[PDB]
């Protein structure tokens, strides 16, 4: 069985910028629910830091991969287990500011 | 009544620009520590959907009730409040809250 998985793209801040219509199957929310909003808001008041400060680290990581595992807020108001597997990306033909691009998996915590 | 009462505004995207200090000796948090913070980063899971709904009715008729929700306290537990919140809009530029805190922690 393939676990439910969906694609983000947030700004440095952690604002969704981008989500993969996957998320509803996912999460149950429609993507638009998710764009504009930071990723901390979805999230668990005893995970909400340990997300900001894994945010704040992926930048510093020379493009490579960070995991986190994190409870979020399903459209039911259930807190589901996510691993989100994030990297930065930044073409390299220019010097725009680089984005963090996510994997957002529904995992067991056992 | 009147010392469980504070002012915060607030951006459009519901993050605070500004709160009374007031809310230190009644919720825990310092201002500071406040802005660039989405309000929604506070509220209890359960009460979330509802306040989106009253979001919309502030966005969509200007001022609004909020009706009862919880805030994450600083230092652990929720804390009832009810707001009132108030779009300033110019010639929409922020929202005024003046909040009443219902109750005390847990
Ligand atoms: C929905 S409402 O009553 O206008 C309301 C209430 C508290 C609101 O923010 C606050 C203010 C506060 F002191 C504690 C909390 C909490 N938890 C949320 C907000 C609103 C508006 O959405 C808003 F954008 F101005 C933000």
């Amino acid at each position: 069985c393939q676990p439910t998985r969906f694609i983000s793209r947030h700004n440095i801040e952690g604002i969704f910028t981008f989500v993969d219509h996957r998320c509803v199957a996912t999460v149950g929310y429609q993507p638009q629910e998710l764009l504009g909003k930071n990723i901390v808001e979805f999230c668990h008041p005893e995970d909400q830091q340990l997300l900001r400060d894994s945010f704040q680290q992926v930048v510093k990581l020379k493009g490579q991969v960070l995991s986190v595992m994190f409870r979020f807020r399903s459209k039911n108001q259930e807190w589901l287990w996510m691993r989100t597997s994030s990297f930065t990306f930044q073409n390299p033909y220019s010097d725009e500011i680089e984005y963090i691009i996510c994997t957002n998996t529904n995992v067991k915590n056992s | 009544l009147d010392s469980k009462t504070f002012l915060s505004e607030h951006s459009m995207d519901m993050k605070f620009t500004y709160c009374d200090d007031r809310i230190t000796e009644l919720i825990g948090y310092h201002p500071e520590e406040l802005l660039g913070r989405s309000a929604y980063e506070f509220y209890h899971a359960l009460d979330s959907e509802n306040m989106t709904k009253s979001h919309q009715n502030l966005c969509t008729k200007g001022q609004v009730v909020s009706g009862q929700y919880r805030m994450l306290a600083k230092h652990g537990g929720y804390v009832w409040l009810e707001t009132q919140g108030t779009v300033i809009y110019n010639p929409p530029q922020c929202i005024m809250c003046v909040n009443y805190v219902l109750s005390e922690i847990e």
